[PDB]
């Protein structure tokens, strides 16, 4: 045999072994992908976690476990085709304004959208209902509620087991739920399963925020390991 | 007034477009059906070429 | 005011549909339907590569048959031998969000890009031995879908901004901008000439570009969804165009139209690569339903299909002599054909 | 790129010595370290050879048993710890680069050397030893071998070193495939058996001793060495 | 009674056979997702259990028709020796491979993160690759110590020294087998029940909606834990007893060729709790199976 052929197999096999020093790590960490209009308050979502570039990488630690958190810097409005890289990941943080009722209908369509996708249909969707506290004060002023914007909140309770904190309003209470059930309805609609939303309450100052993201990916991660152990 | 900008230059890109030539498609088809019948001889992918020369 | 320009706009389109159409004497398939048929085409996997750690997005064949590189989502650029299947070099690229690369024809240097909007231009034949960042340009406001080398010193780069632009490796800064397409371009691919090249963007439209005079010569609207593919007929007079709307396209500059639609009924996943082989007659083309069908470019008739996937294939090319033919897909395996 | 060499000088029968090398400017652990000793007014001989990451190592059917090569990639060092040293041992050593791939060109760079002075497979023999020319003329060195180097791939493994007055052998041909750094004044041609550096116009920089190598096998063998006067 | 070994030996065969299948159809799919580390290990044990069904099987067919004449076809004492170690291995790797499954899905289930970012795929490798070589070591101990496999009184089967019980060393390797079957049953009980107590505690307590794939799993760790100890604590609580009490024992050879029948009987509907009475695997089976024929 040639000794430039044994050569060059002895520097495939140093770069197989790299490859697999670099896959060890690439499993290790986690990825996740931040999504959310401007109008979202997912910038200081971002920049609270202490604990013309297109995209942008943050990198934090939850109880010793790594995430990478990517959001869009530079691109254009359209997402159909750039949403499609952003696959295999281990869940989607969705961020929207629940307390501004005009961009809702936006927020939840661009919800609705990325939960539909044929690409995406396998990623677990986070969400996110940032600046509760505006949208309590909002409807507490009794200027302008949901009802103006959504019809069918004039026929609405709220659940017999919604769980208030301790000093909410009943106003408050009820257009939080109103919200999440939308939420809910969209998300299951077509939800084949496979795939579920976690709807949580947070604000601009909630140190809890990576708790809950910690929490809900611990849940992902076991539906992946069922649907594996079951041969789905 | 970018408006009016970007419809004079959509005009003027479609005035300097309208005056490329153009043929009758049967000349293009046998061009093309010549090509590939002359580089026929040259493609292993076509012809299957023998085992000992891939 | 504007209303006058756009009705003139329109009548200028009408115009030149009518002048397309007066030229259209026949079908392509009239004059080739006389010709014999080319038959089974079976082709088998020859060689498996394996080695990357996630989906293959992009990859593409140099001046020679032999060598090969490929772009991964992990951050890896392997540089693969098709003979031996030996790994020549493994870059770590500096962002993990790759979606394209090219190989130069000097076989000294290859770009890649994605997500970033910077094409990083990486060094082969440095004389350190580890490859180096030579050039890293910047000024597009999207992600970069396509790239393609023109030669050592000249480099032609497509982007989500809608615009295309020419760089200029030794000085980096953009020598001429393209006015651009109406949606983000994906796909690029040079003519034989090295003169003209045709790109292709989600619009369904596809416009012919001159490297030295930044302007569009011809455009074609034959497409009904957005353009995944697009690839040069190996004699630079027509091209090819994939869509997700499960049909093929094949437009040709002199006659300025559509002369076939590659088309199945059972055939519902969108296109997302397309390649011509060294004679024409077989056109190879990537669906998303993790299969690869060949199509007979005269006869339209599918000739074989290269199922040896697992997932969707993502990137496909033949080599410059049509030896074999290479097929990536996202199930990080990238396998040589016949 | 250098790759300064150290440890050499005067040693008495019987003792040892540690010849290390210092490598900057380039990644160490990637290129492959050569180590080949020139007895005095004499041709190059192979004596070992070290792999990347210390995966493979040869040595010479001579200098087996006797010296053991190692590197230190955390240091981006070399050591070539030697063991019963005979007389004959009196040459200058060198550490040369190589990197192993379609398209590269082994034994690319070569150091400077150190001396240390004391007290049956493919051979290369040439049937020229010196060519006296002047300016204005061209040579054509001719080499000979025992085994035809024409692998069942195809492949020349033919390499040709040009050492000048002072300086270390430069690499000219590494496969007809001329070598970087060097003008396309030099040229290759021949059958698997026979070889022909020819070299179009001579200018006063291939003064020196051209010496061949056979690349086949990993033992190697250079040949007694063409020497041009001008 | 040649049939019976033979209809023991085709079905585990076929069984085994149809669990490749779609372990690897599944593995080609789930390896882009997960490190189908799960999938892994049970291709693995199907794959040992499978080489051993048509090892001994045909070792069994080879001896029923000899007559049983070992004298003829066995003096050097070469082939007991061999259906001695390949007795012992089968075993001892059907078990000792589903004691490290169950404690796979276990961290999985109640650590996933743990099993995803530390548990690498490699350590996966390494742990069935040192359970195959503890089982083959097990299995060639004896061997390594002076003694064979001696025939059992059944005259088909070679095995550890049943008969005529008189050192320790007889004794000793019959109590280390049963202790290590003991062990490896008692864990990966213990496995299925934490797994499945906690799957329970975790889908009852949730309300939201989820509970597609938590029944499943639950009856799958029921009916394994049930199958696997109905079908081999006979067996090692008899080797136990043979151990224990010597020759003194009262049972009988039956018995023991019983026992044999129900561990043997473990290896074949292993390759089917484990995998092919999954209901997604079922319909697909049996769709392919009503289209094709
Ligand atoms: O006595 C008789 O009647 C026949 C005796 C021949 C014995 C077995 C034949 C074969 C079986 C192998 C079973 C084997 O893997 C069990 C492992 C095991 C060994 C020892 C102790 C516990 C467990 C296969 O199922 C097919 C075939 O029947």
């Amino acid at each position: 045999l040639s000794a430039e052929d044994k050569a060059a197999v002895e520097r495939s096999k140093m770069i197989e072994k790299q490859l697999q020093k670099d896959k060890q790590v690439y499993r290790r960490t986690l990825r996740l992908l931040l999504l959310g209009a401007d109008n979202s308050g997912k910038s200081t979502i971002v920049k609270q976690m202490r604990i013309t570039s297109g995209i942008f990488e943050t990198k934090f630690q939850v109880d010793k476990v790594n995430f990478h958190m990517f959001d869009v810097g530079a691109q254009r409005d359209e997402r159909r085709k750039w949403i499609q890289c952003f696959n295999d990941v281990t869940a989607i943080i969705f961020v929207v304004d629940s307390s501004d009722y005009n961009r809702l209908q936006e927020a939840l369509n661009d919800f609705k959208s990325i939960w539909n996708n044929r690409w995406l249909r396998t990623i677990s969707v986070i969400l996110f209902l940032n600046k509760q506290d505006l949208l309590a004060e909002k409807v507490l002023a009794g200027k302008s509620k949901i009802e103006d914007y959504f019809p069918e909140f004039a026929r609405y309770t709220t659940p017999e087991d919604a769980t208030p904190e301790p000093g909410e309003d009943p106003r408050v209470t009820r257009a939080k739920y109103f919200i999440r059930k939308e939420f809910v309805d969209i998300s299951t609609a077509s939800g084949d399963g496979r795939h579920i939303c976690y709807p949580h309450f947070t604000c601009s100052v909630d140190t809890e925020n990576a708790r809950r993201i910690f929490n809900d990916c611990k849940d992902i991660i076991l539906q992946m390991n069922l649907r594996e152990y079951n041969l789905v | 007034t970018a408006s009016i900008a970007q419809a004079r230059k959509l005009v003027e890109q479609l005035k300097m477009e309208a005056n490329i030539d153009r043929i009758k498609v049967s000349k293009a088809a046998a061009d093309l059906m010549a090509y590939c019948e002359a580089h026929a001889k040259e493609d292993p992918l076509l012809t299957p070429v023998p085992a000992s020369e891939n | 005011e504007l209303d006058q320009l756009r009705q003139e706009a329109e009548q200028l389109k009408n115009q030149i549909r009518d002048a397309r159409k007066a030229c259209a004497d026949a079908t392509l398939s009239q004059i080739t339907n006389n010709i014999d048929p080319v038959g089974r085409i079976q082709m088998r996997t020859r060689r498996t590569l394996r080695g990357h750690l996630a989906k293959i997005y992009a990859m593409h064949w140099g001046t020679d048959s032999r060598l090969l590189v490929s772009a991964s989502q992990d951050g890896k650029l392997i540089i693969w031998d098709s003979y031996t299947t030996n790994k020549v070099h493994a870059i770590p690229l500096r962002s993990s969000w790759v979606m394209t690369c090219a190989y130069a024809p000097s076989g000294n240097y290859v770009a890649c890009g994605g997500l970033d909007n910077i094409c990083s231009i990486y060094n082969l034949k440095t004389r350190e031995g580890n490859v180096r960042v030579s050039r890293e340009l910047a000024g597009h406001t999207g992600y970069l879908s396509c790239c393609r080398f023109l030669d050592d010193n000249q480099i032609v780069t497509s982007s989500g901004d809608t615009t295309c632009a020419l760089w200029d490796i030794e000085t980096g800064q953009q020598t001429t901008t393209f006015t651009g397409h109406t949606g983000d371009v994906m796909s690029l691919s040079l003519a034989p000439d090295t003169r003209l090249f045709v790109s292709g963007a989600c619009d369904a439209s596809a416009k012919l570009w001159d490297v030295r005079e930044g302007m569009c010569r011809q455009t074609f609207t034959g497409h009904e969804s957005d353009i995944n593919a697009i690839c040069f007929f190996p004699n630079g007079n027509a091209f090819a165009t994939g869509s997700d709307d499960a049909t093929c396209r094949l437009f040709d500059l002199r006659a300025d139209q559509e002369l076939m639609t590659y088309s199945h009924d059972n055939i519902i996943c969108g296109i997302t690569s397309v390649s011509f082989s060294k004679s024409g007659r077989l056109l190879l083309a990537g669906y998303d339903d993790f299969n690869c069908n060949v199509w007979d470019a005269l006869k339209a008739d599918r000739a074989g299909v290269l199922a040896g996937h697992d997932n969707r294939v993502s990137c496909l090319g033949v080599t410059d002599d049509g030896m074999a033919v290479a097929t990536g897909s996202w199930d990080s395996f990238l396998k040589i054909w016949n | 790129v250098q790759l300064v060499e150290s440890g050499g000088g005067l040693v008495q029968p019987g003792g040892s010595r540690k010849l290390s090398c210092s490598a900057s400017g380039f990644a160490f652990s990637s290129f492959g370290m050569h180590w080949v000793r020139q007895a005095p007014e004499k041709g190059l001989e192979w004596v070992a050879y070290i792999s990347s990451g210390s995966g493979t190592i040869y040595y010479a059917d001579t200098v087996k048993g006797r010296f053991t090569i190692s590197r230190d990639d955390p240091k981006n060092t070399l050591f070539l710890q030697m063991t019963s040293l005979r007389s004959e041992d009196t040459a200058m050593y060198y550490c040369v680069r190589s990197i192993y791939y379609y398209g590269s060109s082994p034994f690319d760079f070569w150091g400077q050397g150190t001396t240390l002075t004391v007290s049956a497979d493919i051979v290369m023999t040439q049937a020229t030893s010196s060519v006296p020319v002047t300016p204005g003329e061209s040579v054509s060195i001719s080499c000979r071998s025992s085994k035809s180097l024409l692998h069942s791939n195809g492949n020349t493994y033919l390499y040709w070193f040009l050492q000048r007055p002072g300086q270390s052998p430069q690499l000219l041909i590494y496969r007809s495939n001329l070598a970087s750094g060097v003008p396309d004044r030099f040229s290759g041609s021949g059958s698997g058996t026979a070889f022909t550096l020819t070299i179009s116009r001579l200018e006063a920089e291939d003064v020196g001793v051209y010496y061949c190598m056979q690349h086949l096998e990993y033992p190697l063998t250079f040949g007694a060495g063409t020497k041009l006067e001008l | 009674s040649v049939f019976f070994s033979v209809i023991f030996m085709t079905v585990g065969i076929l069984s085994n056979s149809l669990a490749i299948a779609i372990l690897m159809k599944a593995y080609q799919r789930f390896r882009q997702k997960s490190k189908a580390s799960f999938l892994l290990l049970a291709s693995g044990l199907v794959i040992t259990d499978f080489f051993g069904h048509l090892i001994n099987g045909a070792i069994a067919v080879f001896v029923y028709a000899s007559d049983k004449e070992w004298i003829r076809f066995d003096q050097s004492n070469v082939l007991c020796s061999i259906f001695g170690i390949c007795m012992v291995f089968s075993g001892l790797c059907p078990l000792l491979l589903g004691s490290v499954m169950a404690i796979e899905r276990c961290i999985g289930v109640t650590k996933p993160i743990f099993h995803s970012t530390k548990i690498t795929s490699k350590h996966v490798k390494m742990m069935l690759s040192g359970v195959c070589l503890f089982a083959v070591f097990i299995a060639l101990l004896p061997i390594l110590g002076h003694r064979d496999y001696k025939i059992q009184a059944s005259r088909t089967w070679c095995f550890y020294n049943t008969e005529d019980i008189k050192d320790w060393e007889d004794r000793f390797y019959l109590l280390l087998f049963s202790f290590l079957g003991l062990l490896a049953l008692g864990v990966s009980l213990l496995c299925n029940a934490i797994t499945g107590i906690t799957l329970l505690r975790v889908k009852f307590k949730s309300q939201q909606h989820g509970r597609s794939h938590h029944l499943e799993m639950v009856i799958q760790l029921l009916a394994i834990m049930c199958v696997s100890c109905i079908c081999w604590s006979p067996f090692l609580v008899t080797m136990a007893n043979i151990g224990i009490n010597g020759n003194h024992s009262l049972e009988t050879c039956e018995t023991t060729l019983f026992a044999l029948r129900m561990a043997t009987w473990n290896q074949i509907l292993d390759p089917w709790v484990y995998i092919l009475l999954r209901k997604a695997v079922l319909k697909n089976l049996y769709k392919l199976a009503s289209q094709c024929c």
